[PDB]
């Protein structure tokens, strides 16, 4: 695997020990090129447009159109406090992509967050990084510092007269934190419940200022576009979704990592041509595209591209599409248990679908996977998905919550009816009262 | 009776000038305070609120939301050990088992001697490297339950 | 603005959200986060109607009528069937924690929890799994404190802190563990703290001075006064 | 437990009594009194009780020569056992704390977990 | 003057398609055992001449009777205060007939003339303290500071000084001072308060022994005793 700048623009200038790159071998190989030409080329309408007709869409893993996000900030002057937000919580289970993008590429992060703040006239921005990731907030603080030295960032940069200050806000871990309006309470030092939209953090949002929220993996994909231009971006593959994604498998395969590929190659192509397939004595029996919060998929479905449509018609998600393998030594209901466990501890406890209705569906799991299972409690779990989907509950955390819940009971019914030992029992005998027994 | 060192109170001001709202050092503060004494304890949530000029209910509802701001005494060492489903199909659980044998402790719980509080925790974002446990600021990957016992000594 | 709720129209002001003017309507939706008094936030989940978008749809989506406003040309359906079985299983949800209470429990007669279980049918219980518990503070001479039969609706933390602006009560924890009341024991300090006995829609605030000397609502002669 | 729903089913209205309660916080009716001049022996109460303590009995002498002697106080109807049905304890069920059963020792219930926990 | 006192609420011999307004809820319990150890003939329910509402549950309180006067909210499967819903033209608005009470004055056409009287300022003169008023909402009721239940809640008796007021008496937080006002020398002991203006000693008016009329009024040989 070779990179090249035209084809691997987030990942080719990686070092082959891993260590991060700084600001002079960054700029050594076009660093900051891309924020040179926007911030004294362009003023911030084409920037936005450019990147709108680049067709980057949300690496965070709804694929949502980043020009059209950055559009929608309102237009009037009286607003002139802006905020921009940078999404490094990455609290997915299966997904590592942004440590690796902050761990050795922190000036591409920064470049990225002046070329977007320079495009939403955002005054301020703030990296609002997860607090398990100590050597990313060592790097980035430290690329903030030199990009401050070297004129790249602070008052008046590269003599253009925009002011940009960029902040790194460590967590305190919390999975939900990682929601965008969850992200903005918990960045105003409040707890994290997430908020209702409309309004959209586009017009209200930190301190009721206009702000935009992008992860990590889309502000690194903004500097390419504004350095090598927009038809270059366009014409990196021929799919529906543009650019490149990181890409990867995880989970018991020969070469578990992370690759820069372009969208539309299939997941055969990651599992056994970079992955190097599943190791030796073990054979696929399911995968997660995009994190644990996308639906199961089995083999048949290995040769699909890996783009927001074609995963979204065999009814899963592309997500932050790092994939995980499940092998055949994999017990099902302990996986989905494990999964349901973390979604049901992550819960903020706002809405009641979640908070109440996830816990029950662990306790089943539990249940199950001793063995202890009743009659109606697969039902129950059907209906638990059937009614935390998307709509019923305050926010998108309990749909992907129980997306690997439904993908596992369609797939793999007969491993979630083998613990289904017990009859159903609710009720106590209570001496001196006949039971109402039901027929 | 808490209170505040010089040091907590410069920094807790320092990170008060970062935004246009000063209960959104609220977090900060609490690891600061953290940082310092290994938890937060109980005065400490009415000296930051003080300081910030919120509400005691406001930070401690922020320091009861978050996991990772201890309102509890911990040990020296906080392992965190992920138990999400990647490090689960790597085996977590012989990881798991191994600490809980050498510590002879629960998860949740601290060892009697005040060195070692065992903690699951989510996801660490390091899955293609799993199973993985971070001891206070340092991530170790690829474990196994051999390694365990020699890894945990040079924590002392 | 006009709507259409189950087939019927009715005329309603189209600056309100659509659980007020069905109540105002004298239609029945079950709610428990909303008050009139302090907005809509859509915690609950309760308050759960079908919409469609035209006459002719019959998909339809589930909304929270708290949190849709009452615009015109909108298509409800209160007694929808995914709608009810819906509202029956957010009462469900809100049963698998709470206590077996209501004999010793002062809001018996009184409960909005309770009217709102029987409303929506929910009698018979399938949860067979442990319920969480709470230990309670000391709120001081006026307010009892039972966390056991929070439903977690967000009402006592709006009222005080929001409207009220008091500062010593707050909710406290994480998914389903979250906690409402103060920081610790301590009377509460605002002087319109009484109302969450009102506020609260279950049993977790009570009256304290008339939980000395209990009796039920029907078994109370009232009289309107000053 | 004085929960008072024996006199609002009864058709008659001859039940009367008032919730006490002690200092470990456990209800009981400070008096109980039974118009049984009144009273039809429908059973309602008993069906209406939920912790099983009133209940009608296999004893139908009750002939008596003043009325009012009728009126049974708390005294005249508590008796040294659990009558019809031997086992069921209400506050074995209920939540709320009384003496010897604090949170969480009920049936089908889990300790309480401070919110200061250090699990997530 | 008072003449709109009549519109206050309909007279006694308003109806509900005639009858009563109830004072209890039909499902009222215990009739015929609530006074039964008094006697085991149940009495007559007492009457009340005085006005529309009966003393009993036989009377009408429907969310959509035509009144103001509501004793009580209670609609079948509403049994909260969430019942006070069906008995508003629309929720959180209005009670549906109106509101009851009624205002005795309008707005007058014509306003006063300017206040002319302008005070001097306050000067602090030696020997002599201005009372400066504390109320209490626990505490500076009369009847309701009565109530038991008030007891705790009320704060302990105390006088505010100045710091400065303090310092010059030789007094500190909470020594107990005696002074002297028509013939009542009391102790109460001393709290610090520095928003107070120096010259005045603070006085938690309506208390047991503090009167309300002491507001404004003066102090004399205010000593540590
Ligand atoms: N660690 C991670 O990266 C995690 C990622 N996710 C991903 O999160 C996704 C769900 O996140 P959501 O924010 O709920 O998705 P969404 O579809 O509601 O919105 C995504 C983005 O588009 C914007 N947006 C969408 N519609 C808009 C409109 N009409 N006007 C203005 N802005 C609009 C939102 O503000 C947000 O920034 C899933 O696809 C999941 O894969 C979930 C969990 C963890
Ligand atoms: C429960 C939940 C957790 C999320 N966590 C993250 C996260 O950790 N990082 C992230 O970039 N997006 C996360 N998202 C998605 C965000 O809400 C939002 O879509 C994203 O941060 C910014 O959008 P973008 O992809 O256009 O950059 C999460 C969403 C939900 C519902
Ligand atoms: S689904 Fe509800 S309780 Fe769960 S994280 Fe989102 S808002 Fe919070
Ligand atoms: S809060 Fe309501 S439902 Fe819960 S025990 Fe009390 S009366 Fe019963
Ligand atoms: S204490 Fe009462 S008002 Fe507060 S969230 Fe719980 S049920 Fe709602
Ligand atoms: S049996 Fe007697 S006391 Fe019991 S409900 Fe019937 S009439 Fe009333
Ligand atoms: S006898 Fe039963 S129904 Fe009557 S008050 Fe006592 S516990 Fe309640
Ligand atoms: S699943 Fe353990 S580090 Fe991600
Ligand atoms: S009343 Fe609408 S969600 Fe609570």
């Amino acid at each position: 695997i070779i990179r090249t700048p035209e084809t691997h623009p987030l990942t080719w200038r990686l070092r082959d020990d891993k260590q991060p790159v700084w600001l002079d071998e960054y700029r050594s190989k076009n660093g900051y090129e891309g924020a040179r030409k926007a911030l004294t080329g362009l003023s911030p309408d084409e920037i936005v447009n450019q990147v709108k007709d680049a067709g980057l869409k949300g690496r965070g893993g709804a694929g949502f159109s980043t020009g059209l996000k950055w559009s929608l900030m309102p237009k009037d002057e009286s607003m002139n406090i802006r905020y921009l937000l940078c999404n490094a919580d990455e609290m997915e289970p299966g997904t590592y992509k942004d440590r690796l993008l902050m761990e050795q590429l922190p000036h591409l992060l920064v470049e990225g967050m002046l070329i977007s703040a320079f495009a939403l006239k955002a005054y301020r921005g703030y990296i609002f990084l997860r607090g398990e990731y100590i050597e990313a907030a060592v790097n980035l603080r430290r690329a903030i510092a030199e990009a401050t030295e070297a004129g790249l960032l602070g008052k008046n940069i590269m003599g253009t007269g925009f002011d940009f200050e960029l902040f790194v806000h460590t967590g305190a871990g919390r999975y939900i934190c990682g929601e965008e309006t969850a992200l903005i309470n918990s960045l105003e030092g409040r707890r994290a419940n997430p908020r209702s939209k409309p309004p959209f953090p586009a017009t209200s949002g930190a301190w009721g200022k206009p702000t935009c929220v992008n992860n990590v993996e889309t502000l690194c994909n903004v500097p390419a576009i504004l350095a090598n231009g927009v038809e270059w971006y366009q014409n990196i593959s021929k799919s529906k979704d543009a650019g490149t994604k990181l890409m990867g498998f995880s989970g018991r395969v020969k070469n578990p990592g992370l690759w820069e590929l372009p969208f539309g190659t299939t997941a055969r192509e990651i599992l056994e041509d970079y992955a190097g397939g599943m190791r030796d004595g073990l054979k696929f029996k399911a995968w997660q595209p995009g994190g644990a919060g996308t639906d199961f998929l089995t083999e048949a479905h290995l040769d699909l591209p890996m783009e927001f449509e074609s995963i979204g018609k065999a009814g899963s998600r592309l997500g932050t599409a790092l994939a995980m393998a499940v092998d055949h030594e994999i017990n099902m209901v302990s996986l989905v248990r494990n999964l349901e466990e973390f979604f049901a501890r992550e819960s903020c406890g706002w809405c009641t679908p979640c908070r109440d209705g996830l816990p029950w569906s662990v306790k089943i799991l539990r249940a199950l996977e001793r063995g202890e299972g009743q009659p109606g409690d697969i039902e129950t779990l059907e209906q638990l998905c059937r009614f935390l989907g998307p709509g019923k509950t305050f926010c998108a955390h309990a749909p992907g919550a129980v997306e690997p819940l439904q993908s596992a009971i369609k797939y793999f019914r007969e491993e979630f009816e083998a613990g289904i030992k017990q009859p159903f029992s609710n009720t106590h005998l209570i001496n001196g009262i006949q039971p109402n027994l039901l027929k | 009776a808490f209170e505040l060192s010089a040091a907590e109170r410069e920094a807790i001001e320092h990170e008060m000038h970062h935004y246009e709202d000063p209960r959104a050092a609220s977090i900060e503060a609490l690891k600061i305070v953290q940082k310092q004494r290994g938890w937060v304890p109980d005065g400490a949530i009415h000296a930051i609120a003080d300081v910030l000029g919120i509400p005691a209910s406001d930070v401690e509802g922020v320091a009861t939301f978050y996991s990772q701001i201890f309102r509890q005494p911990v040990g020296r060492h906080v392992i965190r050990y992920c138990d999400s489903v990647v490090c689960h199909i790597n085996g977590y659980q012989g990881i798991q088992a191994a600490l809980e044998k050498k510590l002879n402790i629960k998860p949740g719980q601290t060892t009697f001697d005040g060195r070692f509080t065992l903690l699951p925790t989510c996801c660490l974002g390091n899955c293609d490297k799993g199973p993985n446990m971070m001891i206070d600021e340092d991530t170790h990957a690829h474990l196994t339950p051999e390694a365990i016992p020699e890894l945990l000594e040079r924590y002392k | 603005a006009t709507i259409h709720v189950d087939g019927k129209e009715y005329e309603v002001n189209g600056a309100d959200n659509l659980l007020e003017a069905c109540l105002s309507l004298g239609l029945d939706i079950p709610y428990f986060c909303w008050h009139p008094a302090l907005g809509s936030v859509g915690a609950c989940r309760q308050c759960a109607v079908k919409q469609y978008q035209n006459a002719e749809d019959t998909r339809g989506r589930l909304v929270m009528s708290c949190m849709t406003p009452a615009s015109d040309g909108t298509f409800i359906s209160i007694d929808d069937e995914e709608a009810k079985q819906f509202r029956e299983s957010v009462v469900e949800w809100l049963m698998t924690n709470h206590p077996h209470d209501c004999p010793v429990c002062e809001e018996g007669g009184n409960c909005h929890l309770q009217d709102m279980t029987v409303m929506t049918g929910h009698s018979f219980r399938r949860y067979r799994f442990t319920k969480r518990t709470h230990r309670n503070q000391d709120l001081g001479p006026f307010i009892s404190h039972e966390m056991n039969r929070c439903i977690a609706c967000y009402r006592c933390v709006r009222y005080y802190k929001d409207y009220a602006d008091g500062t010593d009560l707050g909710v406290y924890g994480a998914h389903d563990n979250v906690y409402f009341g103060r920081p610790e024991d301590g009377t509460l300090e605002s002087e319109f703290s009484g109302n969450l006995v009102e506020i609260c829609p279950t049993g977790v605030f009570t009256d304290k001075t008339h939980s000395e000397r209990y009796n039920r609502k029907w078994d109370m002669q009232f009289a309107p006064s000053i | 437990v004085a929960c008072n729903l024996c006199a609002v089913a009864c058709p008659v209205g001859c039940i009367s009594l008032q919730k006490a309660e002690t200092k470990d916080g456990r209800w009981y009716p400070e008096f109980f009194r039974i118009n049984f001049s009144r009273c039809i022996f429908c059973g309602l109460c008993e069906e209406a009780c939920p912790t099983t303590a009133i209940q009608l009995t296999p004893d139908f002498e009750m002939g008596e020569y003043k009325r009012q002697d009728l009126v049974y106080e708390k005294e005249d109807l508590l008796i040294s056992g659990p009558g019809k049905y031997p086992e069921y304890n209400f506050y074995r069920m209920a939540g709320m704390a009384i003496d010897g059963k604090d949170k969480g020792e009920a049936e089908n219930e889990a300790k309480p977990i401070d919110v200061k926990s250090l699990l997530p | 003057e008072l003449a709109g006192i009549k519109d206050a609420a309909p007279d006694a011999t308003f109806r509900i398609r005639g009858q009563k307004l109830a004072r209890e809820p039909h499902r009222y319990s215990g009739r015929t055992a609530m006074r039964a150890n008094i006697s085991v003939h149940e009495p007559r329910q007492p009457q009340d001449i005085d006005t529309m509402f009966t003393f009993s549950m036989e009377g009408n309180n429907q969310p959509t009777a035509h009144r103001s006067q509501v004793p009580f909210a209670w609609a079948p499967g509403w049994n909260s205060p969430q019942a006070w819903n069906k008995f508003q033209d629309e929720v959180g608005g209005k009670l549906r007939f109106g509101d009851p009470g009624v205002r005795l004055f309008e707005t007058s056409e014509n306003g006063l003339d300017y206040f002319t009287s302008v005070p001097a300022r306050f000067q602090p003169q030696d020997g002599k303290w201005r009372i400066a008023p504390y109320y209490h909402l626990f505490g500076s009721d009369e009847l309701s500071q009565r109530a038991p239940v008030f007891q705790s809640r009320m704060p302990q008796p105390y006088i505010k000084l100045n710091p400065a007021d303090a310092a010059k008496l030789g007094v500190n937080a909470g020594t107990r001072v005696s002074f002297s006002y028509d013939g009542n020398t009391v102790t109460l002991p001393v709290e610090i308060a520095e928003g107070l203006t120096a010259g005045q000693v603070g006085l938690p008016m309506g208390m047991s022994g503090i009167a309300p009329v002491l507001a404004g009024a003066h102090l004399e040989d205010l000593k540590e005793a």
